[PDB]
């Protein structure tokens, strides 16, 4: 079995302003198999209300998916993106950053 | 322009608890419009796309009878592969399946598409021409026998040739209004100095339509691909794409570097220069 | 608009 590591953004629908209600985003991609943990974190809590894109393959036949949440930036809020796979011996930590 | 429909499905094996999981996904370009969850309570092809919610309830039944034979029958393949490539019944298995069609801007067929794979490795493809098939390993080769005894191949190019293109020509033709529509970039450049002799030189196409971009870096016109970050175009989440381009530049030096954006949303390709 | 069948391998 040839398994595949997840690639792995962090970001928002539309241009960060603080205190302007916005979407927080996780891509997925490049990943097999299916099965994979993505939360998305709020100065290392885990966020309750997340939605996630129906799942779907690249000509690779690699799986991608999209995790997101309503978030309202500030300038002090630490928000990131823990991802777990079976490729992953421990679980990746992205944080997310307005530009990046 | 030319478009594509494309419908991607996933069948995943589960030695625990409960039948494999069937995930069905169908999109119009890069529009997602129908898909089908064997987890969900609704048990039927649900919309995705507001143009699609117009179709008939006779539409919607014959999905949901082609995604409930697909999940059986998928099923039923999963503990095939898993006698032919010889493996226990305690590990999980995949089997995913890409077809469609493409069509020009006038609606004439392009070309047919239909691929199958198990556990992320390609298994059998029909060829271009949909009268031959391509397998990958001995194990595909007793498929590839098996379906052309009963003339697949066939079955298969009258469904892309025929039923595939004139569904996609409705879809198309329904949903005008989002479909044949191109968003272009809205493009900005960021400079953030790394020390008082560099500074990266970020490029953003943000909020465009379809997918397919091409964003590069040139430094007195020659294009700049050594040291260059691209990352991969990702999903807004309200239907449009995202894509950035960076580069490192000694300062002082920001005017000899310019980002060229090309989309076909675009009139002209935009040369974007600090 | 998806296929009727699908074919067993």
């Amino acid at each position: 079995m040839i398994q595949r590591t997840p690639k792995i953004q962090v970001y928002s629908r539309h241009p960060a302003e603080n205190g302007k209600s916005n979407f927080l985003n996780c891509y997925v991609s490049g990943f097999h198999p299916s099965d994979i943990e993505v939360d998305l974190l709020k100065n290392g809590e885990r966020i309750e209300k997340v939605e996630h894109s129906d799942l779907s393959f690249s000509k690779d036949w690699s799986f991608y998916l999209l995790y997101y949440t309503e978030f309202t930036p500030t300038e002090k809020d630490e928000y990131a993106c823990r991802v777990n796979h079976v490729t992953l011996s421990q679980p990746k930590i992205v944080k997310w950053d307005r530009d990046m | 322009g030319s478009h594509s429909m494309r419908y991607f499905f996933t069948s995943v094996s589960r030695p625990g608890r409960g039948e494999p999981r069937f995930i069905a996904v169908g999109y119009v370009d890069d529009t997602q419009f129908v898909r089908f969850d064997s987890d969900a309570a609704s048990q039927k092809m649900e919309p995705r796309a507001p143009w699609i919610e117009q179709e008939g309830p006779e539409y919607w039944d014959q999905e949901t009878r082609n995604m409930k034979a697909h999940s059986q029958t998928d099923r039923a393949n999963l503990g095939t592969l898993r006698g032919y490539y010889n493996q226990s019944e305690d590990g999980s298995h995949t089997i995913q399946i890409m077809y469609g069609c493409d069509v020009g801007p006038d609606g004439r067929f392009l070309r047919g598409y239909r691929q199958d794979a198990y556990d992320g490795k390609d298994y059998i493809a029909l060829n271009e021409d949909l009268r031959s098939w391509t397998a990958a390993d001995m194990a595909a080769q007793i498929t590839k026998r098996k379906w052309e005894a009963v003339h697949a191949a066939e079955q298969r190019r009258v469904y892309l040739e025929g039923r595939c293109v004139d569904g996609l020509r409705r879809y198309l033709e329904n949903g005008k209004e989002t479909l044949q529509r191109t968003d272009p970039p809205k493009t900005h450049m960021t400079h953030h100095p790394i020390s008082d002799h560099e500074a990266t030189l970020r490029c953003w196409a943000l909020g465009f339509y379809p997918a397919e971009i091409t964003l590069t870096w040139q430094r007195d016109g020659e294009d700049q691909t050594q040291d260059t970050e691209l990352v991969e175009t990702r999903p807004a989440g309200d239907g449009t794409f995202q894509k950035w381009a960076a580069v490192v530049v000694p300062s002082g030096e920001e005017q000899r570097y310019t980002c060229h954006v090309q989309h076909e949303g675009l009139p002209k390709p935009l040369t974007l220069r600090w | 608009c998806t296929e009727l069948k699908l074919n067993d391998y």
